């Protein structure tokens, strides 16, 4: 499946991933095409913040979902 | 100024609204089940903002920050008159189930 991580610019990163994928892994993809260090990333999902050592599966994220990216203050 | 099926959560005063970092606006922020209402000190143009469905993520800075959407990503709210974290609690709880 492929999910999308929208930035607060309205930019959308189309990421191809699997449910076995972890959040930091996802942040790796982000950085391999947006510059953003994983240190500053915060993948949001319906308000809930997504912690690193947890696979997408744990958050019950499905195909074509939409997550958001918000830089640490 | 509330819509049908929309109900009040809490009204708290002494709020300020900063853009990025600012050398604000005083008044009273009012949260609701669907909107983030803001009634100003100067009644002439009283009652403005009402996102809540767009606010992507909220947090604490040191005051509560709100990423509502070259330009700033958020606005932040300062609670001069005590009423912080009773609001943070109710703003997170309500905002997350507003999808």
């Amino acid at each position: 499946m492929q999910i999308f991580v929208k930035t607060l610019t309205g930019k959308t990163i189309t990421l191809e991933v699997e449910p076995s994928d972890t959040i930091e892994n996802v942040k790796a993809k982000i950085q391999d095409k947006e510059g953003i260090p994983p240190d500053q990333q915060r993948l949001i999902f319906a308000g809930k913040q997504l912690e690193d050592g947890r696979t997408l599966s744990d958050y019950n994220i499905q195909k074509e979902s939409t997550l958001h990216l918000v830089l640490r203050l | 100024l509330l819509e049908i099926n929309e109900t009040l959560v809490i009204q708290q005063r002494g709020v300020r609204v900063y853009d990025g970092e600012e050398k604000f606006d005083a008044g009273t922020l009012l949260l609701s089940t669907h909107r983030l209402i803001w009634r100003d000190q100067k009644n002439n143009e009283c009652c403005m903002a009402i996102p809540l469905s767009q606010i992507v993520f909220i947090e604490e800075q040191a005051k509560i920050v709100v990423h509502l959407h070259s330009k700033n990503s958020y606005i932040r709210l300062s609670f001069k008159e005590h009423g912080q974290i009773e609001f943070y609690r109710r703003l997170s709880e309500e905002m997350t189930q507003r999808r």
